């Protein structure tokens, strides 16, 4: 019921901001803040009003709210929006990140600003629609239309048409690397539906009847690779992640909040929801390749993070290290491991968003991007580097932050299922420390005479500090007290694991 | 260098922590004390890995 | 059979347009006026659209042994009529600046509409020939309209020799088939000996010139650079839209097209058309050559559906909707190109480097080119994506794995140049019928957006038309 | 050895091969109309050959 409205407010707000662009220029900032407030209101209403602590073994079909509507009846394509417990965590996270995106874009007036915000709400609404998606075509359409408006963001707002490096390399690799694999998973969807159409005799694009379709061995394996390729180019996996640092280092850091904190979520959401239950034996065969790619991703991202000299590419290469833990979590037979991935995933978004906001904040203070050029700014800034120290501290497994409990319950479940690949995996924490300290010492520890421009520094406004203070206190409560959201996700995680166990 | 070296030790410390939860279930010290001999009627070879890596 | 009133109501599209040529020719000889001729020609084409309703009152039937009128032909006549309507509205602003004899233009476009609406209705191999040539003679002569430039005459002459050459290949193939079979009627054909197949390959050569296929695509850049932009609207959309209907009907009806010997050859042509279009299309910095390069790839996607016409009945509506989406995308894009040449201006200076800016010059017109240019690619919220989606489904349905993979990698390669033109309209800057021309392209922009987001009503029309 | 990222470069070779192969196809076009008709004859030759091997 609430789901059609909850995916449509982003699109309605873009229309109204661009409508009132003719009326005024200070309107869309204040319009956008209220519209994202309504998005979190409906999302938090579903958290509180709904039975978040529901039955742990109520089957694979279980939803607090559900919407159905005929869209293309010839294939049974329907607007099958349906919200689960873990999907509701995703919706509340993106509503909060949308508030941060529209708050960081405050006091940013240009030649056109309504165009920026209709695009801003369009891309955030696309991610919400992926998170509420049970029909395969609706899932794919939303997956691919959140991908078009970021291209305009990197192009027309990466820099205003002055340098050609903001389109022809950064934005173009971002677009092609995702869309080729999106078309791969579309033909994977179609091969799965056609083998189901031979089995039963109805053209259906719905998840519940495609869940248990009879397929011979050696056939569903190729479709599982087809799903995983599109789910491995969106979250950074080892062979195909070259788009991520270019995308984050060129887009404005509000666009980078969208590009890191929430676009990385949807691929592991799809690995939990759409790839694991549909292909149980194929995923059981593919598991060790996934573990090898996971350990390679953690070690690889940390080394590339240590070796880099700038900051946006630095945090962009932390992200590929973080997601390796999540991939190994998903491809195991443990309930605790999956519940560790969820808390690690929410904390991943919350620990990347603050760093990107602050890295963009530091650049507009000093007008210099290279990290090794500055140094010793602690005597000049009064609140930026202290808050930045805790966010770099929250990146690695420091307890009292959500990242520690996240990565570390994965390791418990991972050692429960398989010893040797887990005992390799744990060493990324040592490597997490070295790139964390490298960031901290090269940027803030030292003498302010490392740069001439490090001798005249501005002040920090109240609202940026307010939205940084909220994230640090929110992230500490998730580290100390993670029970409420684990009780929320228990049943959804449990039935996925029980199906992955029982179907093999 | 101290930070790198102390986290190598902490990886070594958490290794035994995984093994103790896999073998004996509860991590409370006293409940561990009178749960350790109950669970160890048959196999003992893997406890040296837990304890050496705990050390 | 003789003439019955059912036959006249069925023939009403070919009739209203022919009566329009006579009235337009008499009006030219009476006054020689641009305003009256434009009004008279557009009224006749609008009268042909109105009379499409009246032939819809009539069922699926024959007029002569030459033609068969079905509901399939109703939709294809409609596509050709809107392209003819589109080209006259784009020609008035371009021809207002022309120095003299500004009135022969509508007469030739009207002849080409007769040719297009004659290839929609086809049942005999001769009607196939009366249609191809009726449309070529205006396209022989209209790319050479305004021959005062040094390249329009160049383009006309290159297209003239090559199109006569294709027609000679088609005619020689058309007879070498009829040597085996006792009749040239599509249905009566095929009633796999090598002479019939060899005759068939010759018709593929003569048909694949006009459909811009891989070893015959060499004309599509040059004349598209040389011809006037009003002619390019008709040459990109109407000719190949009308021609694709007759080549699909021949393979649907003829039992020889069921055999795999012709199927493999057409699939390789389709494979190479996508590849040899979308790789040479990157380097171009000219908008007219850029659209001409994309035309080769779009006709290739149509062929990868047509090869699986014989496996599953979804290929009929797939070809139909991609043709509808392809019409709207090219008309909007080529209308903006022609709308930039609001006077005659001698040689129009259009290039990809000449289209820096164009949002702070004319913002609405830049939005139309961007919407259509994203619709050509496969970006969603646009009708081109739904058309792309059915051809992928048809290739999946018929297990043509190399061909559907070619579309995806061809889409992957071809995304690049569409996106540059979309962003090049946002760099830093370096009369009444004109407003009517703006209305036509703006109307098409609204249509492609609402039928990309909401595509069901167009499918209802297509399944209404398909038999 | 990781100062430049290897796997980003080694999965860019599809773009490298496509752009270079696309440049070769553009150079294959001439503009001289005799070779256009030769393309038509050489398409007829290969279509008849491909039909006679079936």
């Amino acid at each position: 019921m609430l789901l059609p409205w909850l995916i449509l407010i982003p699109f309605i707000g873009g229309f109204l901001c661009w409508q009132t662009e003719r009326f005024g220029v200070k309107v869309p900032r204040w319009i956008a803040l209220i519209t994202m407030g309504l998005t979190l209101a409906l999302s938090l209403q579903l958290w509180l009003q709904g039975g978040y602590s529901l039955t742990q073994s109520a089957g694979i079909p279980q939803w607090q709210s559900e919407f159905d509507m005929p869209w293309i009846p010839r294939f049974g394509i329907s607007i099958h929006l349906a919200i689960d417990g873990l999907s509701l965590l995703m919706v509340v996270l993106t509503g909060l990140l949308g508030v941060l995106a529209v708050l960081c874009s405050w006091k940013e007036i240009e030649k056109y600003q309504g165009f920026f915000h209709l695009n801003l709400m369009w891309i955030l609404g696309g991610v919400i629609g992926v998170f509420l998606a049970i029909d395969m075509f609706l899932f794919f359409f939303f997956w691919e239309m959140m991908l078009v408006p970021m291209y305009f963001l990197i192009a027309l707002w990466g820099h205003k048409a002055s340098d050609g490096k903001t389109r022809i390399t950064a934005a173009t690799k971002f677009f092609i690397y995702t869309q080729a694999s999106g078309l791969v998973m579309l033909i994977a969807i179609l091969a799965l539906v056609f083998v189901h159409y031979n089995a039963t005799g109805v053209w259906t694009f719905n998840y519940e009847e495609l869940l248990n379709t009879p397929m011979s061995s050696g056939v569903e394996y190729l479709l599982m690779l087809g799903f995983f390729i599109a789910f491995a180019v969106k979250m950074p996996v080892v062979p195909l992640h070259g788009w991520l640092p270019d995308a984050h280092s060129q887009a404005p850091t509000a666009g980078s909040v969208d590009l890191a904190g929430i676009l990385l979520k949807t691929a592991a959401y799809g690995l939990l929801r759409f790839s694991l239950p549909l292909f149980p034996n194929a995923s059981a065969e593919f598991a060790p390749i996934a573990m090898w790619l996971g350990v390679i991703g953690i070690f690889y991202g940390a080394w590339m993070a240590f070796a880099q000299t700038d900051i946006k590419r630095l945090i962009a290469y932390t992200s590929v290290s973080h997601m390796g833990f999540v991939l190994i979590a998903i491809y195991t037979g443990s309930q605790l491991a999956y519940q560790g991935a969820v808390i690690q995933m929410i904390a991943h978004g919350l620990s990347a968003a603050g760093l990107f906001i602050l890295c963009g904040q530091l650049y507009e203070r000093i007008h210099t991007r290279d990290m090794r050029m500055m140094g010793g700014l602690w005597s000049k800034m009064k609140w930026l580097p202290a808050l930045s120290l805790f966010f770099a501290v929250a990146t690695l497994g420091m307890p009292g932050t959500g990242n520690f409990v996240g990565e570390f319950m994965i390791l418990f479940g991972s050692f429960q299922v398989v010893p040797v690949i887990t005992v390799i995996s744990t060493f990324g924490l040592v490597f997490a420390s070295v790139y964390s300290l490298a960031m901290l010492h090269r940027a803030y520890f030292g003498k302010a005479k490392s740069q001439i421009a490090s001798q005249e520094l501005p002040g920090m406004s109240l609202r940026e500090l307010f939205m940084i203070l909220l994230l640090v206190v929110l992230l500490v409560l998730l580290g100390f007290y993670p029970q409420p959201i684990l009780d929320t996700s228990h049943s959804a995680i449990g039935n996925i694991q029980q199906w992955f166990v029982n179907s093999v | 260098k101290a930070f790198v070296v102390t986290r190598v030790g902490d990886v070594f410390l958490a290794f035994a922590l995984f093994i103790l939860y896999n073998e004996l279930g509860t991590l409370n010290f006293r409940e561990m004390v009178e749960l350790a001999p109950a669970h160890f009627a048959d196999g003992n070879n893997m406890l040296m890995w837990a304890t050496l890596m705990l050390l | 059979m003789t003439i019955t009133p059912q036959n006249l109501i069925a023939l009403l599209p070919l009739l209203i347009v022919g009566l329009t040529v006579v009235v337009v020719m008499l009006s030219i000889a009476w006054r020689r006026n641009h305003f009256l001729n434009a009004t008279l020609s557009v009224i006749g084409l609008n009268a042909a659209l109105v009379s499409l309703w009246f032939v819809g009152q009539a069922g699926a039937m024959d007029v002569t042994p030459l033609m068969r009128v079905d509901g399939f032909a109703m939709l294809y006549t409609g596509l050709v009529l809107l392209a003819s309507l589109a080209t006259c509205t784009f020609a008035y602003p371009w021809l207002e600046g022309y120095n003299d004899n500004k009135d022969e233009f509508y007469l030739l476009v009207l002849i080409a509409a007769l040719g297009g609406i004659l290839l929609a209705n086809a049942n005999h191999l001769a009607s196939l020939f009366l249609g191809i040539e009726l449309i070529s003679l205006p396209l022989f002569g209209l790319v050479g309209y305004a021959f005062r430039q040094k390249r329009s005459l160049e383009a006309s002459i290159k297209y003239t020799i090559l199109s006569a050459a294709a027609s000679s290949f088609l005619l020689f193939g058309m007879a070498l088939v009829y040597a085996q079979s006792g009749d040239l009627s599509f249905v009566a054909l095929g009633k796999n000996e090598p002479l019939l197949l060899a005759g068939f390959g010759l018709m593929i050569v003569g048909l694949g010139f006009k459909l811009s296929l891989v070893p015959f695509h060499l004309w599509t850049p040059d004349v598209y650079q040389g011809a006037p932009a009003p002619v390019s609207t008709f040459l990109a959309t109407a000719s190949k839209i009308a021609i694709f209907g007759v080549v699909m009907r021949l393979f649907l009806y003829a039992p020889v097209g069921d055999s795999e010997a012709i199927r493999v050859v057409l699939a390789i042509i389709a494979f190479a058309s996508i590849i040899f279009g979308n790789l040479m299309a990157l380097s171009q910095t000219n908008i007219k050559r850029l659209l001409g390069y994309s035309s080769i790839s779009h006709l290739g996607y149509l062929l990868v559906a047509l090869i699986a016409l014989q496996t599953g009945e979804m290929s009929m509506e797939a070809v139909g909707v991609y043709l509808a989406g392809y019409l709207f995308s090219s008309l909007g894009a080529f209308g903006v190109v022609s709308l930039m040449s609001s006077p005659y201006r001698g040689p129009d200076a259009d290039s990809l480097f000449s289209y820096r800016g164009l949002f702070w010059h004319r913002p609405i017109l830049a939005a139309v080119m961007t919407v259509m240019m994203l619709s050509l690619a496969g970006i969603p919220m646009t009708l081109g994506f739904i058309g792309k989606f059915y051809v992928l489904a048809v290739g999946v349905q018929a297990h043509l794995w190399w061909l559907v993979g070619a579309v995806v990698v061809g889409s992957a390669i071809g995304l690049y140049y569409y996106l540059r033109v979309a962003v090049s309209l946002y760099l830093h800057a370096p009369n009444w019928q004109y407003s009517a021309g703006g209305i036509v392209v703006l109307i098409s922009a609204l249509l492609v957006l609402v039928l990309g987001v909401w595509p069901q009503p167009l499918i209802s029309i297509v399944r209404l038309a398909m038999p | 050895l990781l100062k430049r990222d290897p796997l980003n470069s080694m999965m860019n070779i599809p773009a490298v091969l496509s752009r270079f192969a696309g440049k070769g196809l553009l150079l294959s076009e001439n503009g001289y109309l005799r070779w256009y008709v030769a393309s038509m004859s050489i398409g007829a030759v290969v279509v008849l050959a491909l039909l006679m091997v079936l």
